[PDB]
């Protein structure tokens, strides 16, 4: 059976930091700001070209 | 005379080029969000992107009113930027109810959104600009209503008397759920997307997009975090400076500028930034946010200011 | 007490379900019950007509104002014990006369709107207090949404309501410019012989007198009345009538008032003209409603109109109230029904209802001799104490255009009887379920207020001696 | 699922289930109600052990209530 | 007592005082020194001020005509203080107002110049700030030490001029 | 002439321009609604209506010591139960048709 | 590591507000003549400003000294008329 | 400079003028959006006549709430509408005529307080004459206009923004008790 | 007094005398409330009070709830009909 609301581990008060200060968000948000900080994947077309195999067509 | 007419032309030159500049700023770091170039380059050859494409925007196709609504949009969020201050005193016009304007270009700039659903009508797009309109009403609501619990510090409608009452500790740091709650309602205003169903003479709604953008960030600035206040600075100048003068007055009007454009950038980033990580909602929950659970904490942190600043004697004189 | 009962309620009828709705109205009716029980010895307060000003110069307390004030909830009392109760246990009264689940908070918020009228001293009070309850009409009217003529009158009602809540906010702005005050004692009887105010008094009694039906605008009040539910419409013709008129008469601004004299005449020369031929009974009825409002601007032009005035209006209040009741009755007796919120439309349709039960008519026959001032029934002393005040002080052709005008009016008065009183065809050997108790025994009991009221009659003359003077 | 339990039938284990599954109007209402219930608690408190009231603005000039007792000196 | 207009006309009238109401020495001091000055033409002509508030109060509606003898001898009261003070301590004086000229004249700003004349106008012409009405166990704003309202910058002059008279000891 | 006018005289040149600029530089050339739509705007105004009967408190709070205070704290405390009466009767949630009402199969 | 290129435009954005609002305070110092404005004007210090401006003579608010009056400063004292506001 | 005198009795023109193009339009919304300009124009005359304040107020909810709502309303309804045709209302023209001038005049009637009946709208037209202004110095705290509304609502006429809160929660109720049909 | 006057007499007769449709008839009653406005707000001024400002200030509220009411009675009109008539209600 799915538990209810009183067979819970945490408090409404521990429920409900989460609830309003959105502790998931900013977990997702600090991820995106990860990525801001690390070196990009992009490529110049008209002067490199990718990485191709000898038996391309 | 001179006198002033010099004075506005370098304040709407300077905010014309930063709301221009936003439009690359968005571009650039979305892209290294995402691990891209995205644009070539931001420099004074950097506007001739945004340049570019305004002057290209104006080369597609539309199919009296159809004038009118881009023309009000773009002049009610052109005109909101007198009243906000760059310094101590410094406006380009004074005004002893100042936030009584901003609060009455706030209500003037939900038109554009009504009149532009009647071009090129049809039944379901007239729908969902009634749909855009009342969220932006909406939001507008807990809007106003911080704007009071703000100003029930200051118990004064003029907003360089709130920066200077805010010398001793800001707004921000008692009230900090205030500061979170604006932040949602602020890119809820704007169509920002987390709060964007209602999107997902363009030339104009496109400008006063990011004029709202960057003057509701002004909005912040000033009543939740530091307007123009760093620090107190008192000690600094007393070993450099000798006595005012005109280089004095310089050094402290651009250290106050560089204070007030360093809270309106962090802001403007975090705008950007709260852009990328998330999707969008559903028009119920938006409406359901808006009212059902937010605003009865609104209700609640309205009853529980004037009951703390009852309890001891601090009420706030005029 | 009231506010105690309506944010009480309102929270109450929030939550509670829509089968909920008649014990809800069951129980308001006995908290108003009890108000009137508990707490009617405020009566001592006055005894030589002391007035009180209360909130500051801005509602005003006196014993004329504790009659209105006493009144009101005594006829709430009868209209709520109406939708609390069933009038019989079948499926046709439980589809007819349906109660709206925000239907009672409509009503006390009305009787807000009512009592802070009556009670108004400031022109601010009179203009919130008026606005307040012509809200809860239009949303009294329009509550019954999914009828037709009910959603129409309720507009109509809004458009002419908001005409006339702007001539009155104009009459008073305008004695506002002429007179730095708002109040009506910044009056006391020196600046009316040095300033021409005739205008500006008489533009503010015309505000309210015609939102109520004086009679160049008749034609839109008679057209809600018909077109609302048969119990929409006894409230929204009872209280805005008796809330402004001891408004108006409480505080006496259009003495020998030319425009109010011939607008008198006018109104009992068509409400009498105008109910002569006319088939339906709530148009009828209405009409009634209009003469009889319209010996209201009489004591209107008169100075102490207070014995006159009081007695009429809780004989007016009684006898309207029963006549209602009793057509509420006949809807059973009846052999079509139409329109479901409004059973019974036509007179002809209660034809022979003596023949179906006689004690009803009866009943009817005593209400419409009280209409048309039959010495030994409640309904004469009023007109007859009227015509003590209107003689006493001049109004010589205003008492034979008076009299004329009732009785042009009893020949439409007369109609019900001679409609109920006839050979049917068809009559009733058992009904098997019987009609509710207790509002049946409230309809006995304002039968005998208005046949046994003369007994009493000498004990109000001297109860009114001390507690007024 | 989660159900109503009622304030009627056992108070305090309604407010704790109003406290976990309806936090937007437990923590909403218990923010606003802490308002006007510590103003009538907490007000004496103060004025006798923290510090009592402070005294009140001018408004006016304040006159006094004397009788023009004659003043002597700045003649010509 | 009233706010001006849509279009306000500005007039002059070049004209005399009559015939009976002798010439008088008025303050032609501007913002600053009568804001400085406050506190000492409010301690010295005390009874002058409330004198002519009385007499304004006892003619009601005679009121402008009445006490023409009596606002002549509130005006010579506070030019006597201010030629005092110009004479006493002009140099402190004028940096207390050159403090307050700036910082919207707030009296916050400029506690520093303060308290240097505040000392300088106590010696030589005896008269003492007092904010009235300020019941005991209630610290006077501008006595007490470390306050939250500190201003944006103090100014050059009174940092300079109250270091010395730090070094001096006459503080 | 002071430097607020020429402001908001300016800016409407600046949009005429920017407008007169497109007209020079372009090309050229009832369904029925829920009651939540028109109940969020027309319930909008009683509560944007109140925000301005407590905009004359919150500049004169420190006049009206202790007692302005209570009368506040009444009115916003009589706003409140109509609040909870329209989030007791779900006013404006809207709803649609995706159950199945969940009746068991009932057999013979 | 640090990205310049994202970086720039809100150096520029920044740099732009700068320079805008050192410029307003010096051109505002250059009016008043070398004094900072006045951000909050009661009624009461709005007849004050007035005046000083007719105590000093023409100049804003130069704020001049003197132990008494000018005798032109008793007869430069101005009433204002105002058009019937019908 | 008496170019900047007039600027009443302009705003009072463009009145006229915005209101007879209110009372004859093609759209229904176009009726609206000069009833917006009606607004503004009204707005800058409380600007001109001295209350900075409420021509703000006036902002914030005529073009503010109303406006929108009523251009909320016109947009998710159909209504239909007729032009201005001289075939249907030019039987109005001699009672518009008549009211006109009857209702201008004695609405200029009442503001005047002797018993001649001309002396009382010939001292409507007789005002040209400039009140003179003098400074008065009792007043020593900004208490403008706001502050003394927020001190009269509160204390002197608390019982009226008390019945106020009735009057809104009726606003609240009103709609509800309408547009829901519930269950 | 005269924008005030002729914005309420204009506006009235512009309730009066129309057949087209039903929002003239709110958006005059509306217009009439501003009228009303613009003589009260000239009399406080001239007169030196604020309590015809106080009168003001409490009307803005009743037009307010005014609309709010009457556009929901509008739509409890349109929901049983189907489209509201030319010629009115
Ligand atoms: C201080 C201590 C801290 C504060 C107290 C902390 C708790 C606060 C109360 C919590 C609110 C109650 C509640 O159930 O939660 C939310 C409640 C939800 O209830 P629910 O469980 O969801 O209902 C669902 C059931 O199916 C529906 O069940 P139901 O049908 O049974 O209805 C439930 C009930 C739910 O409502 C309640 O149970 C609350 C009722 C409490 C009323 C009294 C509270 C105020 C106490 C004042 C104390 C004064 C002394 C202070 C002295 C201090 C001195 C220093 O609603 C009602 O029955 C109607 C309300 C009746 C109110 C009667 C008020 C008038 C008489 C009382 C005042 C008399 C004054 C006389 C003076 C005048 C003389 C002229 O939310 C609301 O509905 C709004 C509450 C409105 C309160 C009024
Ligand atoms: C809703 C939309 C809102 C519209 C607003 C625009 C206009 C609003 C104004 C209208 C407001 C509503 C009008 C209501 C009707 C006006 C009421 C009215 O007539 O009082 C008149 C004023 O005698 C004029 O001097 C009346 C003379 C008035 C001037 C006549 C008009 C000039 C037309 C020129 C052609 C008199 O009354 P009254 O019977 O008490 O007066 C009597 C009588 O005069 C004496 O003989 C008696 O001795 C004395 O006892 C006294 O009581
Ligand atoms: C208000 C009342 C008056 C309105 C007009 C005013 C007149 C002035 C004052 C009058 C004073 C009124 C006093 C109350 C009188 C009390 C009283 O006689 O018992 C009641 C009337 O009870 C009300 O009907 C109670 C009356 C209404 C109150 C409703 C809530 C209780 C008499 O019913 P009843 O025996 O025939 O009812 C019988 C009887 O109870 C059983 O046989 C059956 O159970 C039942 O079905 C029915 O057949
Ligand atoms: C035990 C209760 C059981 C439940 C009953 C619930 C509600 C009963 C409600 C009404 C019953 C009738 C009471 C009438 C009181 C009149 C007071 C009065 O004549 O008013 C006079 C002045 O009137 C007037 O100007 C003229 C009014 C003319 C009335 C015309 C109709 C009267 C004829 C029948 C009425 C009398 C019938 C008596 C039946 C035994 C003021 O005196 P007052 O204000 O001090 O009287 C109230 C004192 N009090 C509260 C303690 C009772
Ligand atoms: C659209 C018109 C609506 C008018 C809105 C009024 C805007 C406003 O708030 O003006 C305030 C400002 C001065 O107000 P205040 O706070 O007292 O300034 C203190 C100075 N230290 O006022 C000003 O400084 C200038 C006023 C600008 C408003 C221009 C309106 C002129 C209307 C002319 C009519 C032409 C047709
Ligand atoms: C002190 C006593 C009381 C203690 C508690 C503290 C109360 C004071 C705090 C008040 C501040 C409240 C902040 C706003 C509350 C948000 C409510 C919420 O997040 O959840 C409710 C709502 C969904 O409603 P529901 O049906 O209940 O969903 C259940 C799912 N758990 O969720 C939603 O609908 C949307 C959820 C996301 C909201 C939009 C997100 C905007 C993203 C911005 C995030 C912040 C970005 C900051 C950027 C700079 C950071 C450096
Ligand atoms: C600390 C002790 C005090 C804490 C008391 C907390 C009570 C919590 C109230 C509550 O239970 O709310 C949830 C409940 C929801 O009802 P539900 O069963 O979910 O079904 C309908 C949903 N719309 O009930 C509801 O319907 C919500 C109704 C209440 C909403 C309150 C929000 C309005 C703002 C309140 C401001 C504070 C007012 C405090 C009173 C001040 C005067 C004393």
């Amino acid at each position: 059976r799915p538990a209810t609301w009183e067979e819970s581990e945490e408090g409404a008060l521990s429920k409900a930091t989460k609830y309003f200060l959105l502790a998931e968000m900013f977990r997702g948000l600090y991820v995106v700001l990860e990525q801001f900080f690390r070196a990009p994947y992009t490529i110049y077309y008209p002067f490199e070209k990718g990485p191709v195999s000898p038996r391309f067509r | 005379m001179i006198i002033n007419i010099v004075e506005i032309l370098i304040f709407l030159v300077c905010v014309l080029f930063s709301v221009a500049y936003l439009t690359v700023a968005e571009r650039k770091t979305l892209a290294y969000m995402q691990r891209r170039l995205g644009p070539n380059f931001v420099g004074y050859y950097g506007l001739l992107q945004a340049f570019a494409d305004a002057v290209k925007l104006l080369l597609k196709e539309i199919v009296i009113i159809l004038v009118i609504s881009p023309l009000i949009t773009l002049i009610t969020a052109l005109i909101g930027w007198v009243v906000i201050p760059l310094g101590p005193g410094i406006t380009l016009g004074e005004l002893n109810l100042g936030i009584l304007f901003s609060l009455a270009i706030g209500s003037l700039g939900v038109f554009g959104s009504l009149l532009s659903g009647w071009s090129s009508n049809s039944k379901y797009s007239l729908l969902g600009s009634i749909r855009s309109t009342a969220q932006l009403i909406s939001y507008e609501l807990i809007l106003t209503s911080i704007f009071i619990i703000i100003i029930m510090f200051v118990s004064s409608l003029n907003i360089t008397t709130i920066i200077e009452t805010q010398r001793v500790v800001w707004y921000c740091i008692p009230l900090l759920p205030l500061l979170l709650i604006f932040f949602i309602a602020s890119v809820a205003e704007t169509a920002r997307p987390p709060f964007d169903l209602t999107e997902s003479p363009f030339v104009f709604f496109f400008l006063a997009e990011y004029s709202n953008i960057i003057l509701i960030s002004a909005f912040n600035g000033y009543l939740l975090l530091g307007g123009y206040l760093s620090f107190n600075y008192s000690y600094l100048f007393n070993i450099l400076f000798n006595d005012y003068s005109y280089v004095s007055f310089l050094f402290e009007g651009l250290i106050n500028s560089s204070a007030y454009a360093i809270k309106l950038v962090f802001l403007m980033f975090s705008f950007i930034w709260v852009r990328a990580a998330f999707p969008r909602f559903t028009y119920d929950n938006l409406i359901n946010f808006c009212w059902i659970i937010l605003l009865p904490l609104l209700f609640g942190i309205f009853l529980i200011i004037p009951s703390t600043l009852y309890i001891f004697d601090s009420f706030p004189t005029l | 007490m009231l506010i105690l009962a309506i944010i009480s309620l309102i929270t109450f009828v929030s939550m509670s379900k829509l089968s909920d709705n008649r014990a809800i109205i069951r129980l308001i009716n006995i908290y108003l019950i009890l108000v009137l029980v508990l707490d009617s010895f405020l009566y001592l307060l006055f005894l030589n007509n002391q007035t009180y000003t209360v909130m500051g110069e801005l509602l005003i307390f006196n014993s004329f104002t504790f009659y209105i004030d006493m009144l009101i909830y005594f006829i709430m009392i009868v209209i709520s014990s109406l939708y609390g109760y069933n009038l019989y246990n079948n499926n046709l009264y439980k589809t007819l006369f349906e109660p709206k689940k925000e239907l009672i908070i409509l009503f006390l918020i009305n009787i807000l709107g009512a009592l802070l009228i009556v009670h108004s001293n400031d022109f601010i009070t009179l203009f919130v207090a008026i606005e307040l309850q012509s809200y809860s009409i239009y949303l009294i009217t329009a509550i019954y949404n999914s009828s037709y003529k009910a959603s129409k009158a309720s507009m109509l009602y809004f458009f002419m309501g908001g005409i006339l809540s702007i001539l009155i906010a104009y009459s008073i702005n305008t004695y506002y410019s002429v007179l730095n005050s708002y109040t009506l004692h910044s009056l006391d009887s020196l600046i009316i012989n040095t300033l021409d105010l005739n205008l500006i008094l008489i533009a503010l009694s015309l505000g309210l007198l015609f939102k109520i039906g004086i009679a160049p605008l008749h034609k839109w009040l008679i057209s809600i009345y018909e077109n609302t539910p048969i119990l929409i419409t006894i409230y929204i013709s009872l209280i805005p009538k008796i809330s402004i008129l001891s408004y108006l008469v409480l505080s006496n601004i259009s003495i020998n008032s030319l425009v109010i004299s011939i607008l008198a005449i006018l109104t009992l020369l068509v409400g009498s003209v105008g109910g002569l031929l006319q088939i339906k009974i709530k148009r009828l009825l209405a009409f009634s409603g209009l003469t009889n409002a319209g010996y209201m601007m009489l004591l209107l032009l008169l100075n102490n109109n207070e014995f006159s005035y009081l007695y009429y209006i809780t004989q007016y209040s009684i006898s309207h109230l029963a006549i209602f009741m009793i057509i509420i009755f006949s809807i059973y007796y009846i052999n079509y029904i139409n329109n479901q919120y409004n059973p019974i439309i036509y007179v002809n349709q209660l034809k022979g209802l003596i023949h179906d039960n006689a004690y009803l008519v009866l009943s009817m026959a005593i209400v419409v001799f009280s209409f048309i001032g039959i010495p030994p029934l409640l309904g004469f002393f009023g007109k007859l104490n009227i015509l003590m005040s209107i003689l006493n002080n001049g109004y010589y052709f205003i008492s034979i255009v008076l009299i004329v005008a009732s009785l042009i009016s009893a020949l439409y008065y007369l109609y019900l009887l001679n409609v109920s009183i006839q050979d049917k065809n068809n009559i009733l050997i058992n009904s098997n379920e019987t009609v509710s108790s207790v509002l049946s025994y409230i309809l006995s009991s304002l039968i005998i207020l208005i046949t046994f009221g003369f007994i009493y009659n000498s004990l109000i003359i001297d109860i009114f001696n001390v507690y007024f003077n | 699922i989660n159900a109503n339990p009622g304030f009627w039938n056992g108070p305090f284990r309604y407010l704790r289930w109003s406290a976990h599954n309806r936090p937007h109007l437990f923590f909403a209402f218990a923010i606003g109600i802490a308002g006007p219930v510590a103003a009538l608690t907490l007000t004496p408190l103060r004025r006798k052990y923290l510090y009592p009231d402070h005294s009140p603005l001018p408004q006016s000039y304040p006159l006094p209530q004397r009788a023009r007792e004659g003043l002597t000196g700045f003649d010509d | 007592p009233r706010e001006a207009a849509a279009h306000w006309v500005p007039f002059e009238d070049k004209a005399n005082m009559p015939d009976n109401v002798p010439d008088v020495v008025e303050v032609g001091a501007t913002s600053a020194p009568l804001l400085s000055a406050s506190y000492f033409i409010g301690a010295k002509c005390k009874p002058y001020n409330d004198d002519f508030m009385l007499c304004r109060e006892e003619s009601q509606g005679s009121g402008a005509i009445d006490c023409l003898k009596e606002g002549r001898r509130v005006t010579r009261c506070a030019v006597s203080v201010i030629e005092d003070i110009n004479k006493s301590c002009l140099d402190e004086f004028r940096l207390h107002w050159q403090c307050l000229e700036q910082n919207n004249h707030q009296l916050s700003g400029c506690r520093k110049a303060e308290a240097l004349l505040n000392k300088c106008v106590f010696t030589k012409l005896n008269l003492e700030k007092k904010i009235p009405g300020l019941r005991p166990d209630e610290e006077p704003v501008f006595l007490k030490k470390d306050p939250w309202i500190k201003p944006a910058v103090d100014d050059f002059k009174s940092v300079r001029a109250y270091a010395e008279a730090k070094k001096n000891g006459t503080l | 002439m002071n430097t607020f006018i020429i402001f908001i005289i300016l800016i409407p040149i600046v949009g005429f321009a920017l407008l007169a600029v497109n007209i020079l530089l372009a090309v050229y050339k009832r369904l029925a609604f829920n009651a939540a739509f028109i109940l969020v705007a027309i319930l909008f105004l009683p509560f944007d209506l109140e925000i301005s009967t407590l905009l004359p408190y919150v500049m004169s709070i420190y006049l009206v010591s202790n007692y302005g205070f209570t009368i506040v704290l009444l009115f916003l405390l009589i706003l409140i139960i109509g609040f909870v009466y329209e989030i007791n009767t779900n006013a404006l949630k809207i709803n649609k048709h995706n159950k199945p009402n969940t009746d068991s199969l009932i057999y013979k | 590591a640090i990205p310049f290129e994202a970086l720039l435009p809100y150096g520029i954005i920044f740099g732009l507000l700068t320079a805008g609002g050192g410029a307003m305070q010096v051109l505002h110092v250059y009016r008043n003549g070398g004094v900072r404005d006045r951000f909050a004007i009661d009624q009461w210090d709005s007849q004050m400003m007035e005046r000083d401006l007719r105590l000093n003579g023409g100049q804003g608010r130069k704020q001049v000294d003197q132990a008494t009056a000018p005798e032109a400063f008793k007869h430069n004292h101005v009433w204002k008329s105002e058009r019937p506001l019908i | 400079m008496y170019l900047t005198y007039y600027f009443i009795e302009i705003t009072i023109f463009l009145a006229i003028l915005c209101t007879i193009f209110i009372i004859s339009a093609k759209n229904p919304m176009v009726s609206i959006l000069y009833m917006i300009a009606l607004f503004v124009i009204a707005a800058m005359y409380l600007y001109l006549i001295g209350l900075g304040i409420f021509s703000l107020l006036y902002i914030m909810i005529y073009i503010g709430a109303i406006a929108v709502l009523f251009l909320f309303i016109i947009t998710l309804l159909d209504i239909n509408s007729t032009e201005l045709s001289v075939k249907s209302n030019i039987r109005d023209l001699p009672l518009v005529l008549i009211s006109l001038i009857v209702l201008t005049i004695s609405g200029l009637m009442i503001y005047s307080n002797d018993s001649i009946l001309i002396n009382k709208l010939l001292e409507a037209f007789g005002n040209d004459y400039n009140t003179i202004i003098t400074q008065d110095w009792f007043n020593i705290e900004n208490t403008t206009l706001l502050t003394t509304i927020g001190n009269v609502l509160l204390t002197n006429n608390a019982f009226i923004l008390l019945v106020l809160a009735i009057v809104l929660l009726l606003g609240i109720i009103g709609p509800i008790s309408i547009t829901m049909k519930h269950k | 007094m005269f924008i005030g006057t002729i914005i309420l007499v204009l506006s009235f007769l512009g309730f009066v005398f129309n057949r087209r449709n039903i929002i003239l008839a709110f958006i005059c009653l509306e217009t009439m409330l501003l009228g009303i406005n613009l003589i009260l707000l000239r009399n406080s001024v001239l007169f030196d009070d604020i309590s015809g400002s106080l009168f003001a200030i409490v009307i803005i509220i009743l037009a307010g709830v005014e609309s709010a009411i009457g556009l929901s009675l509008l739509v409890s009109y349109y929901r049983l009909r189907g489209v509201i008539n030319s010629y009115g209600i």
